This record gives structure tokens, C-alpha cells and sequence, in this order.
């Protein structure tokens, strides 16, 4: 007689990045 | 490369490092049975936080050092292979697959490794909640094909919500049900371990404290389990032989009584049990008695193995209930008052037992598995049980044969410690242990001045005026009581007349 | 030199490109108190975006400038770290250690400057951090040690996701709440900014003006 | 190397670099123990921010150079680990710490860090302290199984108002000759007490050294163009919560004084308010238990503001939370409560709607009122014991022709449980407004119309006849603050607007009403 609410999070995505070289 | 995230169990165990397991050596011998398989060689060994899983495969390494495993488990070499420790400083995009393939290119490498990933239920979402390429999902062609031995460790619960879920990883892993040890079972453990702690805490360790170690945690400990939570009295009985050499039964007492918070350690406290209940009720002293009566069987002598500790019929009432759960393990908060007026429909008695799932209250009601097999020992009080319906107390003709309640998100909360007390069928009222009757001037005021040395005891540390009459006694006991009904709460009488006037002391 | 990896505050303060804050006096001088500290040293001044964190320091180079300042931090040369011109022109390798070790070793050559950094949760996590140690820990023993007093400004969102991170962070920087003012201190503010605005659309602005502005506001 | 991790915590006990660690002897002497172990060693010490848990490692650090320490930690190192000081090639140096010295005992500030570096010291090779939050334990240590087989929680609270006293007794003489001034008694015994009432987002151990190393600070600059006390530090918190001075440094009745009417229940609630701030009852018990029964719309919501007034220097920052929502546990789980009455060290939290609510929290409830107790998820006893309970409650043929004060009483045994009442300090009945007790409500309602006008240069007056009629439309024997404020809209303010765009009162003069019936 009650619903649930499954209720889906949001992820921080694990990221790539560029990054800088120095000589 | 592999030693960067576990050590070696095998290079433990023949340094010594390890110590020993006593019994659990048919838990051992499934462990082997599992890893000398060909196509799924993965065990998960099934426990709960502290019954000895980490030590199964502890003495597996053992076993191998001693050469007591089958010809496809000999110099192998075990690692425990934390994966919450690849998870750990993986900030970017393809960092934590990449240190799972460095332990993967050494299993290639080496050929002699098994794995031990504690908590394997970590393993479904590590990477993406199998979304993506989760550690799971690298491990799962490998792991089904033989070519990568792996113990995992979860609890039972960890076991069906993560591995038993993902169907695919399931079959990769082979249940080995490590179950929590017996009282007498972890007292053979304590003995081994006696020269562990012997030569760390520099103490010695007589017989008994053992078993004052195994069953007084399995008597006041229910968070912890068996195999751990004595470890850890023995521990923390030596931690006090740090202050200070042979521990005592009354040197784990004393632990004990530092990690639960109880100092009470039964027969002596059971003959006398009637003045530490009067020490809270004072007047009405027939039922004290009575109800100290039963329980000196029920806790001294024979009892069914299969009934609650005494059942009652309270026909002050409560007031008693509170002091008798004081005496019951040691706590104050032991009491909960059910408030069976508050009930008095049919569809409300799934208010108090459990919903079934799809429902109202499927939480407010079916909590009884915190409350009350959470505590060692409890009184429930259903305050006002003629107010419901009959339907309500059929429920509870499981908990006067057996026991036992089922709650409604499936749970079997045992009463079997839980004195059960209903306050006011010949099939409801015959399997309740005992009829109580209370009876209603000479005892109210002996409960004023009860009363009042609680509330002056205090008054007078903080520099206050005690002004008090033995006319003004019996004043009390006039408004704090009611033939027709009973002695009006005289706690409020005494907030009526004295802490009311208490704030015309500074005026 | 801080010069040319910062800009000298109070000598933007003398020159009178600093706008006045009247009011503030309770916030500038905090912010001298608990650099006078022992332990947390450094004030960082949280507050909304807006509130005036950075006009607290720019009233604290007034304030040195004016000499309404205690003869411990008389003709004491704030200057605000740009970080933007730090990191510029880092091209080759070591040169933001480098430079980064030149604006510190300056401040210990000389004594007279106290240090600002604008925007501290910008500090916390950037800088040079591939194959060399960020902007943040360079500070972070001269901060924990003790060679090295920053004035920091950060939101107070910020500073509880940068700087409240680390716990020797926390023992070592002073929140300084920078709140809102209510609008009667706006007023004032209003009517003490009032003449640099009054010069610089060359209008007049009423009484009544400074009250709608920050009422209606 | 050796010294790019840290700083030596013991050679630094020695040499008296080390601040004086006075009170907090048993949780020292609880991580000696817990550090004494052989399978759960090395405790992590855990505390909210600035309980002092760098302290009691402190503390320890100078337990092994006193011999306060057993045979096990004589004479053993104990380093602090600083990451912020060729990253990960030294951190795996930290472990060859076993082999290098043996003496190692490693100290970890935010061991939460750790894992998810993360040293694992070959499961237990390397002692560790760690230090932590209370939320953050249970959030990354105590989530991981491998790190929580070996450490071990040892829970450090936050100091007692008296106990913090004694703290900063001992480490008076570091701020005495750093500020170079004598801060004296007084100001140690009004530190820990000003703060505690007056911040709640740092502790005690900690913001009450905060104002004593500031008002030395100050101190130290007023000089350039030698004694700090009460008054000295009341200066101090004023420049930070800016909470006026006078109001850091019993009940005057002055509540009265802002609301309309009901002029005895005023006094009524200050009987026990008075009583409180002595605070002569136990304090296990809440601070002041009230229910405000009776007639609704009397200004009796206005009495509490009032008292938030009167109890914060604010006017308004009391809790407000609602009732009668509730028929599971996922929305009783906000018993929003949790959050707020933890950024409140007193409050005036205000409880309407009590007379509906799910049947199971009725046993919960009384945690509230019996205990003040709240133990939340973060771990964290909620106090409602020092903080003033209030408890809004509202409640045929040829007989007819107003004392319900004990009738009142009788259906609040019936409609609440006949031991809630047992836990209240005084009972409130409200009385209808009479005709001068509603007239100079309509006063308080237009004032701030007339000064809504006063803005576009105008005042009126209006006479006490048209009051009148507006006190009598504005009054039914069930509310009469409620519906007041709306027949002034629709009578005063919806007859004014259209007046002065019209412009027939225009600009500049007054107006007065003088209505004919
Ligand atoms: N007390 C004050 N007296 C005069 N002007 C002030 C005062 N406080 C703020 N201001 C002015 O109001 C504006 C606030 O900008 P400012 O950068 O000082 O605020 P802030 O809170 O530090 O902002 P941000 O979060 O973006 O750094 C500026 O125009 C500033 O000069
Ligand atoms: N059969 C056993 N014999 C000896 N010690 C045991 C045994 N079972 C558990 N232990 C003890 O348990 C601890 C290891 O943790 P463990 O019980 O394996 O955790 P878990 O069950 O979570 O894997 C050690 O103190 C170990 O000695
Ligand atoms: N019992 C105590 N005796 C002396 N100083 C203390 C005590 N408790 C805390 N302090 C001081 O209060 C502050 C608390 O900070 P810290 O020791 O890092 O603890 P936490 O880790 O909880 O922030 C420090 O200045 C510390 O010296």
C-alpha cells in the first residue's frame, strides 16, 4: 500500500585530466 | 608489487607471525576443498564481523608451511589483497585499474598465489557499481576459469546484498559457511592463544579466565562476536595488568564492566533479590516477594529451554517493573512500555509487530530486533492490555509457548530472556507464569520521604534550604494519591508544593 | 621580488586606489588580533561573497597607512599573492618551487610584509602538482612551523571544503567571520563610499539615496 | 629521511617545546593501553575538532618521558606524521622505520586521510595513532574491515565547562609570557562559560583558549598606540559573534512588554525561567518544561518569541518544527531537529501539532522530555535539557448564560499520556482577549502600516473609535491575532493604497479614520 522511492544518486565521475609538462 | 597491499600469510606463518587456530580445521579443510577444485577454486567464506575468517585462512597458511594441503595447494603463497586499499588514492580515470593489474600480472607471474580478499563484497562497486569495469568485472573472467585462486570473506547479510545479487559473480564463489563458534569451542581458542599473550603482556593466565571470558561475552556482549570479543576481554584484562601478574575471573568482570558499563557479577544476588528491589519500592511489599518468588526458579534451577524468564499479570505497578529491570542485567532502560490502550483495531496490530512489506509501517513496527534480542535480558510491559482488540494478542500466544515473534520484515526476535508483564481467554491467561495482585495512609508517606531524599540529596549540594515537616508529609500523600484511581502520580505533587515554591527561595 | 608575484596593498593604500570602508573597525582589528596569536596565527577571513572579506584588507592597509595601527605591525607592507602571476610563466621545471621559495625567503629578508592570499581555498590543491609539490605545500610548514603569517579570505563554503580537509589546517588558521552588515552599517558604508562615486560619474547622490540603496537592497 | 615526516612529539615533551597537558588523564592513560595490546593495538582517537586529540597524544608525549608509561612504551619515539612536509618514495621510508630505529610510535592527525598514502605496516608492524571525528570514523575507518581489525576507537568528548577551567589554568603561563600580560582568574573562569553559551561550531577545549590567547592579543596591541578579566574577554566575543558585550557579561517579567495582553501567564513563566538560570533543579532534567494550553490567537506563539528574545539577545533564532506528518520511520528520522538544535547550545524549540502523531513515537517522545537525550547517527548526544521545552497546544438545547483552567487539566491526562504531565514544570490556560486587551493589538498591527507610510512621508493617527471597530472584526472566540491582520488589509490598507495612487490623501499630511457605527 506504500511506495518505496528507489531514490538514485549522482556519481562525482572519476576523472581523467589533462596534466603539464615542464622542460 | 603484491606486497604493496597485503601481506604475505604464508612468509607469516613460517616467521610465527601468525597465530594459531584451534578447531575450525573442518572450516580449513572446505577452504582446501574449494581451492584444489579446477574451474571456480574461489571460496567466500560466510561469517559475521569476528567469528574467525581472517583466522581460517590464517591457519590455511599454517597449513601449507606444515605441508599438511593437497599437492595443488603446496607453496602457495597468500596475500591479503586489500581492494579497499586500490581504491584508496585513486583519484583519475583508469589509476585504480591499473594497480589491480599489477596484482593481476603477478598472480600470471607467479602462479603460486591465493588471494585473500577480505571484504568481497566491496568488490561489486569499485570502479562503477557494475555500471562499468568494476574490479569485479576484471576479476570475473579469471576467477571463473580457475586461473586466479581467491578466498573472499563477507558477512552472511554483505554475502546476499552484493555477491548473490550480481548472479554472474555468485557462481565464481563458493559458500563456505563459517559459523560463530560455541562458548566451549572459544575456550580451546583462548588456550592457544595463552602463549600469545603470555609472552606480549607478560602475565599469566589461569584456567577459568578463559571461561570467564567465552560465556560472560556471550552473556553481555551481542554487537561483537564469539571468537573476537573474548580475544578482546583477554586483551583488555591484560591492558589492566598495564597499569599495574595473574588475571582473575574478576579481572575480566572488571573489562567488562568497562565495555558493556554493567558492575553486577548469580545465586548469591538471587536469594537477596527482594532488598534491592525495595531500595526503589517501599510499601506493597507482597508482590515483591512474589515476584522475586518465580524468578529465583526461572534464573536458579530448571527452566524450559523454550519460554520467556517468568510471565506476569500486574492486576506502584510499573514502578516495580523499572526496578526489577534493574536487577535483571544491571540497566535502568530495560522497560518498554508497549501502550496496549493505543491500540484497538485489527489493522493496528500490524502496528506494533511488523508490516507486511508493500505497507503502512514497515519500520514503525518490526524495530523489535534493535530493541529487544539487542539487549541480553529486557522486561517488556504492555501497559493497558484489556484496551485491544483480541486479534492483537493472538500475536502473542507465539511468545507465551515459544518465545519467539516474527516480525513483519521477517525477522524471529526471541523473548526468551524478556520478562513479559501485561497490566490490567482462560487459553491467554494460563500460559502467563503468574497472577501479581497489587493492593492499593502508612505507605504513601514512607513514599514521600523516599521521594523527597532524591530531589534534597541534590538541593542541598547546590547550597540550598532544606525545610521540612512530617505534618506536611501526610499533606503530600492527600493530593499524590486516589483510592478510585492511584496514589496521583505523587511525583507531581511534590513539583507541585516544593519545586514551585523552590523558586521563591531567591525572592 | 612580491612586486612582480603580487601587488603591494598598502602602497595602493597610500595612493588612494584603496576605497574606504567606514565602519569595520571591529573586523580590522580582529584581524590584527589574531595575528598577534601564538598558535592560530593566520587570520582567514570567511564571510558570503560580497561582504567585504577583501575590503577588510584593504581597510587593514588603510589602517597602516594612516598609522591606526599598533607599533608591531606599523609600516608593515601588505601585499595580496597573485597567484595567477606565480604560476605564470612556470615553463620550465622548478620555476613555481622557485619563485614560490623567492616570495618566502623575501618575506623573511625583510620582516615588513604580512601576507594576504585572496581567494586561500584557491591555494589548497593547485599550483604545480604533477611532478612536483603544489602551492599549498610549500606554505604548509612555514604555516605549521612558524615562518610564515598568511591573511587568508575564503567563502564560507570554501573553507569548509579546502581548508577544514586537514586537521593541521584547522590548528593553525583563525576564521575572522566576516558577516553581513545590517543596513544601518551600510548606510554608512554607502555614505562613506560616496565620494568616490560622486567623482566618478561626477553626479551627486542624496541621503536618501544611500537609504533606498541599501533598504531596497 | 627522519625529520622531512614530522616533528618528534617526546623530543619535544622533553625539552618543554611541548604545551602543559593538564586534565584528561584517563583518556591518556586509556590509549597507554590500547597501545599495550598485541591484536588491537594502535587506537585511533576520536573527537570533534578541537577536544584535544593532538593533546592527549601530547599528553602521552609526555607520559613516556616521566615513566608515567610501562615497560612497553619506555623510552619509544613518538613522531607526528606531517604529509604537507618523491612523495610516495619517502612515505614507504615511514616503514622502514621497524628497521631503522624501532623505537618508532607514529602519530596520525586526520587518519581518515589515509585510506579512501595508506601505510598497512604488514597488517601490524608499525604502532599508529590516528585522530579523528566522531562522523569521520564512521564514514571512511569504520567502513573499511582491514583498517577497523587493528584500530581501535577511543572516544574523547568534549570537556566539561568546569573542567575546561583547569585546562587553561595550566596553560596560563604559556599565554602569560607570550602576550607578556597577566590574565588572571576571572578570565579563565568566564572563558569556558562565555563560550560555551555563545558558539556552537567549534569546542570548548579550544574556543575558550581562543578568547583567552585573543583578549592577550588584544592586550598586546592596545598597548602600542597588563590584566585580562571577565570584562576583558565579554570585549573580545563581542568583536566576534558580535553579541553584545553587556549581554555576554533572571527574567524582569519585560516579556510582556513587547507582546499584546495575557499579562498573568507572563508572570507565570518567569516563575520558572528564574528558577532555572540558578539552575537549582536536577540538570539530568530539561530546563524549563511548558505547555501553552488554551485559546489560540491570544499571543501566546508571540510569548515564546519573546522569550527567544529574552533567552538569546536575539529576537528570533528559536526552532520551529512541525508534527502530524508522521506515519513512518523515514519521516520521523527528522526527530531537521538533529541539525539545528545542534548549532543551538540553548534554543527555543516550539511544539505544535502534539496532539497528532504516530502511536509508536509516543514512547520516543518521552526521550525528549524525560531524558533530553537524543543520540543522532553522527554519533552525538542532541541536548534538549538545556534548552527550554514549549508545547503549543490548542485545545445544545434551552441551557444558556469563564474559569476551564482544571478542565483544561482534565483532557490533558486524556488526550496526551497521564506521565507527560509528570514532566512539566508549570501549566499555561490562556484567557479570551477582553476589549481593551484587543484594542491595543490593533496599535501593534498598524504600526507597522504607519511606518510603511512614514517611508513616503506621511503619519497618520487613527482615533480610538475606529479601533474599536477593527478590535471587534477582528475577534472571534476561537482565535483574535489570526484574524486581526487581514480585516486591517481589507479594511485600512486596501482603502489607503488605492487612496494615495488616486493621490486623495496624496502626498505629505494625516489621515484619520472616523468611522460611524
Ligand atoms: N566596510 C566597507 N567599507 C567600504 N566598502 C566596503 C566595505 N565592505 C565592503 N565594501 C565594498 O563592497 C564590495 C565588496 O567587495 P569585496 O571584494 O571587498 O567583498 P568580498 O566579500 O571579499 O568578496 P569576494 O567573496 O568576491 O572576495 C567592494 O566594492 C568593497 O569595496
Ligand atoms: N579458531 C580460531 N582460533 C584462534 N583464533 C581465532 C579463531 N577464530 C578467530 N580467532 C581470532 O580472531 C582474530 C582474527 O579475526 P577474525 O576472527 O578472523 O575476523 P573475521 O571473522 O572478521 O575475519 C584473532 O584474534 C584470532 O586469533
Ligand atoms: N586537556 C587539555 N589540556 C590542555 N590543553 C588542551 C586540553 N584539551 C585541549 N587542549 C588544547 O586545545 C586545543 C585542541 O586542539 P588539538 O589538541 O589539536 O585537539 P583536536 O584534535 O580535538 O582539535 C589545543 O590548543 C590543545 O592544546
Amino acid at each position: 500500500k506504500v511506495l518505496i522511492l528507489a531514490c538514485l544518486v549522482a556519481l562525482a565521475l572519476a576523472r581523467e585530466l589533462e596534466e603539464l609538462n615542464v622542460p | 608489487v603484491l606486497d604493496q597491499f597485503g601481506r604475505n600469510l604464508t612468509a607469516a606463518a613460517m616467521e610465527g607471525k601468525l597465530d594459531p587456530v584451534i578447531g575450525r580445521e573442518k572450516e580449513i579443510e572446505r577452504v582446501m576443498q574449494v581451492l584444489s577444485r579446477r574451474t571456480k577454486n574461489n571460496p567466500v567464506l560466510i561469517g559475521e564481523p569476528g567469528v574467525g575468517k581472517t583466522a581460517v585462512v590464517e591457519g590455511l597458511a599454517q597449513a601449507i608451511v606444515h605441508g599438511e594441503v593437497p599437492e595443488t595447494l603446496k607453496d602457495k603463497q597468500l596475500y591479503t589483497l586489500d581492494l579497499g586499499s586500490l581504491v584508496a588514492g585513486s583519484r583519475y580515470r583508469g589509476d585504480f585499474e591499473e594497480r589491480l593489474k599489477k596484482v593481476l600480472k603477478e598472480i600470471n607471474t607467479r602462479g603460486d598465489i591465493i588471494l585473500f580478499i577480505d571484504a568481497l563484497h566491496t568488490l561489486v562497486g569499485a570502479g562503477a557499481a557494475e555500471g562499468a569495469i568494476d574490479a569485479a568485472s576484471i576479476l570475473k573472467p579469471k576467477l571463473a576459469r580457475g586461473e586466479l585462486q581467491t578466498i573472499g570473506a563477507t558477512t552472511l547479510d554483505e554475502y546476499r546484498k552484493y555477491i548473490e545479487k550480481d548472479a554472474a559473480l555468485e557462481r565464481r564463489f563458493q559458500p563456505v559457511q563459517v559459523g560463530e563458534p560455541t562458548v566451549e569451542h572459544t575456550i580451546e581458542i583462548l588456550k592457544g592463544l595463552r602463549d600469545r599473550y603470555e609472552a606480549h603482556h607478560r602475565v599469566s593466565i589461569t584456567d577459568a579466565a578463559m571461561v570467564a571470558a567465552a560465556t560472560l561475552a556471550d552473556r553481555y556482549i551481542n554487537d561483537r562476536f564469539l571468537p573476537d570479543k573474548a580475544i578482546d576481554l583477554i586483551d583488555e584484562a591484560g591492558a589492566r595488568m598495564r597499569i599495574r601478574a595473574e588475571v582473575d575471573d574478576e579481572q575480566i568482570a572488571e573489562v567488562l564492566g568497562n565495555w558493556t558499563g554493567i558492575p553486577v557479577f548469580e545465586t548469591t544476588r538471587l536469594l537477596r533479590m527482594e532488598e534491592e528491589l525495595h531500595k526503589r519500592i517501599i510499601g506493597q511489599e507482597d508482590a515483591v516477594k512474589a515476584v522475586s518468588k518465580a524468578i529465583r526458579r526461572t534464573r536458579a534451577g530448571l527452566k524450559d529451554p523454550k519460554r520467556p524468564s517468568g510471565s506476569f499479570i500486574f492486576a506502584g505497578k510499573t514502578e516495580l517493573s523499572k526496578a526489577l529491570a534493574n536487577f535483571l542485567f544491571g540497566d535502568d532502560d530495560a522497560l518498554i512500555q508497549i501502550d496496549m490502550g493505543e491500540f484497538h483495531d485489527r489493522f493496528t496490530a500490524s502496528r506494533l509487530f511488523g508490516a507486511p512489506p508493500g505497507y503502512v509501517g514497515y519500520e514503525e513496527g518490526g524495530q523489535l530486533t534493535e530493541k529487544v534480542r539487542r539487549k541480553p535480558f529486557s522486561v517488556v510491559l504492555f501497559d493497558a492490555i484489556e484496551k485491544a482488540h483480541q486479534e492483537i494478542y493472538n500475536s502473542l500466544l507465539q511468545v507465551l509457548e515459544d518465545g519467539r515473534l516474527t516480525d513483519g520484515q521477517g525477522r524471529t526476535v526471541d523473548f526468551k530472556n524478556t520478562v513479559l508483564i501485561f497490566t490490567s481467554r482462560p487459553e491467554f491467561l494460563n500460559r502467563i507464569d503468574d497472577i501479581i495482585v497489587f493492593h492499593q495512609r502508612e505507605e504513601i508517606i514512607r513514599m514521600v520521604d523516599l521521594m523527597i531524599s532524591r530531589v534534597a540529596g541534590q538541593l542541598k549540594s547546590k547550597d540550598m534550604a532544606l525545610v521540612l515537616t512530617d505534618a506536611a508529609k501526610a499533606l503530600l500523600a492527600k493530593r499524590g494519591f486516589d483510592p478510585v484511581l492511584g496514589a496521583r502520580p505523587l511525583r507531581r505533587t511534590i513539583q507541585r508544593e516544593i519545586e514551585d515554591q523552590l523558586s521563591e527561595k531567591i525572592l | 621580488v612580491l612586486d612582480q608575484f603580487g601587488r603591494n596593498l598598502t602602497a595602493a593604500a597610500m595612493e588612494g586606489k584603496l576605497d574606504p570602508v567606514i565602519g569595520r573597525e571591529k573586523e580590522i582589528e580582529r584581524v590584527m588580533q589574531v595575528l598577534s596569536r601564538r598558535t592560530k596565527n593566520n587570520p582567514v577571513l570567511i564571510g558570503e561573497p560580497g561582504v567585504g572579506k577583501t575590503a577588510v584588507v584593504e581597510g587593514l592597509a588603510q589602517a597602516i597607512v594612516h598609522g591606526e595601527v599598533p607599533e608591531t605591525l606599523k609600516d608593515k607592507q601588505l601585499y595580496t599573492l597573485d597567484l595567477g602571476s606565480l604560476v605564470a610563466g612556470s615553463r620550465y621545471r622548478g620555476d613555481f618551487e622557485e619563485r614560490l621559495k623567492k616570495v618566502l625567503k623575501e618575506i623573511n629578508t625583510r620582516g615588513d610584509i604580512i601576507l594576504f592570499i585572496d581567494a586561500l581555498h584557491t591555494l589548497v590543491g593547485a599550483g604545480a602538482a604533477e611532478g612536483a609539490i603544489d602551492a599549498a605545500s610549500i606554505l604548509k610548514p612555514k604555516l605549521a612551523r612558524g615562518e610564515l603569517q598568511t591573511i587568508g579570505a575564503t567563502t564560507l563554503d570554501e573553507y569548509r571544503k579546502y581548508i577544514e580537509k586537514d586537521a593541521a589546517l584547522e590548528r593553525r588558521f583563525q576564521p575572522v567571520q566576516v558577516g553581513e552588515p545590517t543596513v544601518e552599517h551600510t548606510i554608512e558604508i554607502l555614505k562613506g563610499l560616496r565620494d568616490r562615486y560622486e567623482a566618478h560619474h561626477r553626479v551627486s547622490i542624496t541621503d536618501a539615496a544611500m537609504v533606498a540603496a541599501a533598504t531596497l537592497a
